[PDB]
């Protein structure tokens, strides 16, 4: 007869249990409920300071003001150029604020996928080596490059016949070195308007200058740079000086610093000739078609994972591979396998792989002129 | 650079109807009209070429 105190204990626990989530409800609502009569502030930069007490502040939504500190702002701090804020009503200083970010940068800094690393790819070994030792060692180990005394090289153009991989060696080193890549595609830069696609750019150098191990990546550059005009068509000038943002600020006076251009292209004929000099980039670096044993090499990687029997002549393959890419031995093996799901056999026959190179026959047979050398 | 393998994977062309697909193709549109059947579609598939 001594069950009260399970029934105290349990309309006290059930009370209890309701109190604490019920009250914390209630004390979400509440810092809620505080936060909400705050009020937002003013972004802006500061130009230069004027006096002990004056400042010259041009926020990016217009006009130019002259306003003071607080009590506290402590005024070694304004640099010329720092990010501010100010009242919207009283418009003086508040706060010194770090710098803006422009987000179009976070959609092509964070946006690295996972891949494999540069044993993936293959049959193309001049062209790995010798990007590592341009890039990967003098910001490594300067000193090699310091020793002799030679300024180290800055810009990289590969370029060569579509399909090469172009895309997917800087995609290695992209699962290589994993420091910075800020991997622009070029095309997606310009929307409509007037400087913005400058402004992009300056902050995409700023934003390079600061995070100092940074790799400069723009892929399909063509669309962005052309070569020059009579005048023509009206967005055209605007696309010039975007273009010449860039051959200002790569060179500039200020030289940059670990800044590494990693550049690809479809036809390298129709660039700026302003852009095809070096020391803006300085190693014009070409990558065309595999070779026998390239071709060998490309085709036992892609032949890895697939669920086949010890049957293959892959010279037989090979033999019948003329002159393709690295996507068209994938294209090989791909539809290997698709001639494996016809008629339903679970394994690849060896058949298959001859059907997907005639396949590629009847593919390669409608392209042509694929040898576009700049310069 | 639009193509070169699998940009685009299938490069799968589009044949005309060589003689049968011709009779295939009026039967498939004339299945919807009445038609008194004195008709051999095989002659007008052997005649009109293209
Ligand atoms: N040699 C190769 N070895 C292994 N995989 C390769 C090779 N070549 C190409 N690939 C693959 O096929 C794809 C082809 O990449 P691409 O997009 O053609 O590079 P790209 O610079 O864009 O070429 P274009 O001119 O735009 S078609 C790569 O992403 C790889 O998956």
């Amino acid at each position: 007869k001594l069950l009260e105190h399970k029934e105290i204990d349990g309309r006290l626990k059930e009370l209890r249990e309701q109190l604490k989530e019920l009250t914390k409800q209630y004390e979400k609502s509440e810092n809620d409920l505080k936060a909400l009569q705050s009020v937002g502030q003013i972004v802006g930069e500061v130009l230069k300071q004027l006096t002990e007490e004056k400042f010259i502040v041009k926020a990016t939504n217009g006009p130019r003001y002259v306003v003071g500190c607080r009590r506290q702002l402590d005024k070694s701090k304004l640099k010329p150029g720092t990010r501010v804020a100010l009242d919207m009503t009283t418009l003086t200083i508040m706060r010194y604020l770090p710098r803006e970010v422009d987000p179009l940068v976070y959609n092509m800094s964070h946006e690295d996928p996972g891949n494999v690393s540069y044993s993936e790819i293959g049959g193309l070994s001049e062209q790995i080596r010798e990007l590592r030792e341009v890039i990967e060692l003098p910001l490594t180990n300067p000193e090699l490059f310091q020793r002799v005394g030679i300024i180290p090289p800055k810009g990289c153009l590969l370029y060569g016949p579509p399909g090469t991989g172009k895309t997917l060696l800087a995609r290695a080193v992209a699962s290589q070195l994993d420091c910075n890549f800020l991997k622009v595609v070029s095309s997606s830069i310009v929307d409509k308007y007037i400087g913005e696609s400058a402004r992009l750019i300056r902050e995409m150098f700023n934003y390079a200058r600061d995070h100092q191990p940074c790799i400069i990546f723009m892929d399909e550059i063509d669309a962005i740079g052309g070569r020059r005009f009579s005048e023509g068509t009206s967005a055209d000038r605007e696309i010039q000086r975007t273009l010449m943002e860039l051959l200002n600020q790569m060179d500039g006076f200020d030289t940059l610093h670990r800044v590494k251009m990693i550049m690809a292209t479809n036809r390298p004929d129709t660039l700026d000739p302003a852009l095809l000099r070096p020391g803006r980039l300085d190693r014009k670096i070409h990558i065309d078609l595999p070779n026998e044993q390239a071709r060998l090499d490309i085709l036992k990687i892609h032949a890895g994972p697939i669920t086949k029997h010890g049957e293959i002549d892959y010279e037989a393959i090979v033999k019948l591979s003329d002159g393709f890419n690295g996507a068209d031995l994938r294209n090989v093996c791909t539809e290997a396998g698709m001639f494996a799901i016809r008629a339903d056999h679970d394994f690849v026959v060896q058949e298959d792989f001859m059907k997907a190179v005639r396949k590629v026959a009847d593919s390669k047979k409608l392209e042509s002129k694929l040898d576009y050398k700049p310069v | 650079a639009l193509l070169r393998s699998g940009r685009l994977d299938r490069k799968i062309e589009f044949p005309m109807p060589n003689e049968e697909a011709r009779a295939r193709i009026m039967q498939i549109h004339s299945r919807k009209m009445n038609v008194s059947p004195d008709v051999n579609y095989e002659e007008l598939a052997r005649c009109t070429d293209d």
